[PDB]
């Protein structure tokens, strides 16, 4: 699955 | 592999619905699309976030005219009553992990063209080359046009009826009160000048031309 | 109002580095992040990479990893990119855009920072005085121009009759040649103005401290 941790 | 492949291009009449598409690297299938907008020296303006379900957020000052959907990899931005505010390259954008680094990517964008717009036909002033020039054995054919809206234009120089492609420089449309300008140059030696009967700067807008030509020749 | 406040326009040579800023307000600068995107003349967006003020933490696109540097000043709210080893390919708009932890949108963008790497010498303009053919004197108006031809850096000021000639004025934005910006202005008044009144374009270099006044002569 799309995963975003900037 | 995370890819984003855009809808060609598209043009559409004042007050028509359009829909664009962004596709998605087919095992990215379930992913949240953003959606951008950039006007003609501006810099892009975020649309929405759309999601696989088709659920869409909309970003500040973006009309109700605007929705969004999805199928499969598929991911849609559609206009409704499109209008000339409207005309743009929209542009998508994805975000992952990948390599346990984050990337965003963009897609190559789809230029929207909106057609049948309020039109003001151009005005065309040409130049000959100065005398001062000319002294310089140079000749530099001067194309200014102006009170033309939508600022789309062509350019196309003349000698002798018959095409004449180089040294020509041609600027991009600009903003003038509500309406846009631009210019063409076209640099030939005096003996080019003073060797052909005429030369015509010929401008296309909006499915019409408007076309002048000047002489070297006397008035007699 | 949420902005991001860009530096200005740069011109640099190549094989030198330059530092664009990216000043937030309105907004809780370390609940956010800062993204570099890059645009070239006729091109597309190139995402460049995220800096979280917050952390400091960085991801860079691959491409750019050695090319672009980003850094982020919470006391100041300022984000910055320093790009090095600068070549022409480097020519592009640099934006700083706004996101979140968690999501992808870059909700607000920057104004954008244009990065000109170019070796394109200071040269003062040729200014040569337009009159028509006698083709173009047969009206009840008359438009009389001024060619600005191959100079560089921007911008010039032109002005007509010092500035006694106000309306009536269209003054086109320049095109670019090989490192040469040419431009024309024209001026329309009554055929009964001109020639029997003086009409003189005023064009200023501010470069190159030159000003160039040109009398249209039939």
């Amino acid at each position: 699955v799309q995963i975003i941790n900037k | 592999q995370l890819v984003l492949t855009q809808s060609s291009s598209a043009s559409f009449s004042l007050g028509a619905s359009a829909k664009l598409t962004c596709t998605l690297s087919s095992q990215h299938s379930t992913y949240t699309i953003e959606w951008y907008q950039q006007q003609p020296l501006k810099p892009p303006k975020y649309v929405m976030e759309l999601k696989k379900d088709g659920s869409h957020s909309t970003g500040d000052g973006i009309p109700d005219r605007f929705s969004g959907s999805s199928s499969g990899a598929d991911r849609y931005l559609s206009i409704s009553n499109i209008q000339p505010e409207d005309e743009a390259i929209y542009i998508c954008g994805v975000g992952d992990t990948i390599k346990e680094q984050f990337v965003y990517v963009f897609g190559g964008g789809t230029k929207v063209t909106v057609l049948g717009q309020p039109k003001s036909t151009p005005t065309l002033t040409v130049f000959p080359p100065s005398s001062e020039e000319l002294k310089e054995n140079k000749a530099t054919l001067v194309c200014l046009i102006s009170n033309f809206s939508p600022s789309g234009v062509t350019v196309a120089w003349k000698a002798n009826g018959t095409p004449i492609t180089q040294g020509v420089d041609t600027s991009n449309p600009t903003k003038e009160g509500n309406k846009f300008m631009a210019s063409s140059f076209l640099h030939l030696t005096s003996d080019q000048w003073r060797s052909h009967n005429s030369f015509t700067c010929q401008v296309t807008h909006e499915g019409d031309t408007v076309e002048k030509s000047l002489s070297p020749a006397e008035c007699l | 109002q949420v902005q991001l406040q860009q530096s200005g326009a740069a011109l640099v040579r190549p094989g030198t580095s330059v530092k664009v800023s990216c000043r937030a307000s309105e907004y809780a600068f370390t609940n956010y992040v800062i993204e570099w995107v890059k645009q070239r003349p006729g091109q597309g967006l190139e995402w460049i990479g995220v800096i979280n003020p917050g952390s400091g933490g960085t991801n860079y696109n691959e491409k750019f990893k050695g090319k672009a540097t980003l850094i982020a000043d919470k006391s100041s709210s300022t984000a910055y990119m320093q790009l090095s080893s600068l070549t022409s390919d480097d020519s592009a708009v640099y934006f700083c855009a706004r996101s979140t932890y968690y999501s992808g949108a870059l909700d607000y963008w920057g104004q954008g920072t244009s990065v000109t790497v170019s070796s394109a010498k200071t040269t003062a303009p040729s200014v040569y005085p337009l009159a028509p053919v006698c083709g173009d004197t047969t009206g009840s108006s008359v438009t009389l121009g001024c060619l600005v031809k191959g100079y560089f850096p921007e911008p010039v000021t032109l002005t007509w009759n010092s500035g006694s000639l106000s309306s009536g004025v269209h003054t086109f934005p320049a095109v670019l040649q090989s490192d040469l910006y040419t431009l024309s202005s024209s001026v329309t008044v009554t055929s009964s103005t001109w020639p029997s009144q003086s009409i003189t374009c005023n064009v200023a270099h501010p470069a190159s401290s030159t000003k160039v006044d040109k009398k249209i002569e039939p």
